[PDB]
């Protein structure tokens, strides 16, 4: 009733280019209560050093956080954000969408 | 608009957060161990002398930890049930507009008006009983009033002046195109990414020549840790009609030189 489920948005700071350093972002917002667990995943495995912004809230009192890490993508790697919150039956996973290319030689 | 936010989460596992903001931009944090006010930028001091800053630190100490203790001492009689969260936001703005509002479990609960705390009607008698506690010292309410109508306007004036350079900087966006993940059958989702721009206002549209494509769906504007902004704009199109399409970005920082990217190369693929 008084609980609100998180919106989860995943994006890169720069276009994906294999072998070039970049930043992966996961913006979690519109949730309540503030207790939340957010992991960034590389090939399904949790990335060890991830930072987040100080917890804040919007006009409607719902909370929001930015999680991010520096990373270098290769063409074989898939990245995602995994969020768990009291409003979620099970952890919700949102993938980083990139083109990658080479659809067929 | 400068404001301070207070986040207190009670589990009786706890957590206490105090931070200061120019709208979207964080300028201050409270370090929960040194009891200091950490300034996140050189200009976060505004034109406030080091000793007036130690005065402010004294009052943030005393009121943050008297507020946490008071909330936990009164929680039984106030019928606050664990777990619960208290959120406060207070600051000043039009012309010299000021505010201080408090929420319980994510809903409007009480606010400070002129000289006293008033309950929001829908919040019921619980909020009313809270105001009684909150109103037990008229002097402490007078201090709150002066923090809002005196200290906050002067501070925000000095802060904006001190930060004018940072706050009025222009950072050029970059953009790029990709395929979107969930097109309907027979259709494509064209995605135009715009990243790294500042300040926030931006214009982005899919185009056919000089014709704006009104199907363009702009996402939320999202933050980056370096203080710039991000936006995705998508267009759903039939697979046959994705040729002459381009993405056009307008931003204050470009001085009329729009970014224009063309759906093509391996994106078609040719
Ligand atoms: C990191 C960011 C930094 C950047 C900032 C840069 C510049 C910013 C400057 C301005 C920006 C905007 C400023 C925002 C304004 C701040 C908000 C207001 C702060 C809290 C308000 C009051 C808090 C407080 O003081 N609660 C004290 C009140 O105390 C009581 O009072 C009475 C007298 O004293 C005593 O009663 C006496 O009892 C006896 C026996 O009965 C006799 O009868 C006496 O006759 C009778 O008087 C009581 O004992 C005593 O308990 C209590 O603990 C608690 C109430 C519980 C909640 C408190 C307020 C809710 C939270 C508000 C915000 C908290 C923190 C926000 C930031 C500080
Ligand atoms: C700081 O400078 C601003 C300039 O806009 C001024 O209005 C404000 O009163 C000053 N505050 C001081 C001197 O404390």
């Amino acid at each position: 009733a008084i609980q609100r489920t998180p919106k989860i948005q995943v994006y890169s700071r720069h276009p994906a280019e294999n072998g070039k350093s970049n930043f992966l972002n996961c913006y979690v917002s519109g949730f309540h209560p503030s207790d939340i667990e957010v992991d960034l995943l590389k090939n399904g495995e949790r990335i060890e050093k991830v930072e987040h912004s100080d917890l804040s809230f919007s006009k409607d009192w719902s909370f929001y956080l930015l999680y991010y890490t520096e990373f270098t993508p290769t063409e074989k790697d898939e990245y995602a954000c995994r969020v768990n919150h009291v409003t979620l039956s099970q952890p919700k996973i949102v993938k980083w969408d990139r083109d990658m290319g080479s659809l067929v030689p | 608009s400068f404001h301070v936010t207070w986040i207190a989460s009670f589990y009786n596992w706890k957590q206490n957060l105090v931070s200061g903001w120019l709208s979207d931009l964080q300028t201050h944090t409270w370090d929960s161990n040194s009891s200091t006010i950490v300034f996140l930028w050189p200009w976060s001091r505004g034109n406030f002398s080091n000793e007036e800053w130690k005065e402010l630190e004294t009052l943030f100490r005393i009121r943050t930890i008297r507020s946490f203790e008071g909330i936990r001492r009164y929680a039984h009689e106030l019928q606050f049930e664990y777990p619960f969260e208290i959120q406060v936001t207070g600051g000043c703005e039009k012309v010299s507009g000021s505010f201080l509002q408090l929420a319980y479990q994510g809903s409007d609960f009480v606010s400070f008006q002129n000289n006293s705390w008033l309950p929001y009607p829908v919040a019921g008698n619980m909020a009313k009983h809270f105001c009684k506690v909150l109103n037990q010292n008229q002097h402490e309410n007078d201090i709150t009033h002066n923090l809002l109508s005196d200290t906050c306007p002067r501070f925000i004036l000095g802060l904006l002046d001190a930060g004018k350079a940072h706050l009025q900087r222009q950072v050029k966006p970059e953009a790029w195109l990709s395929h979107g993940p969930s097109p309907g059958p027979g259709h494509l989702q064209l995605v135009c990414h715009v990243s790294g721009f500042y300040p926030k206002p931006v214009w982005v549209m899919w185009m056919r020549g000089e014709q704006e494509q009104q199907g363009t769906q702009r996402g939320d504007i999202l933050p980056s840790a370096d203080g710039t902004w991000y936006l995705r704009a998508t267009l759903e199109v039939a697979a046959g009609e994705a040729a002459d399409l381009s993405c056009r970005v307008k931003h204050s920082s470009l001085e009329g030189q729009d970014i224009v990217l063309y759906w093509e190369g391996s994106l078609v693929p040719r």
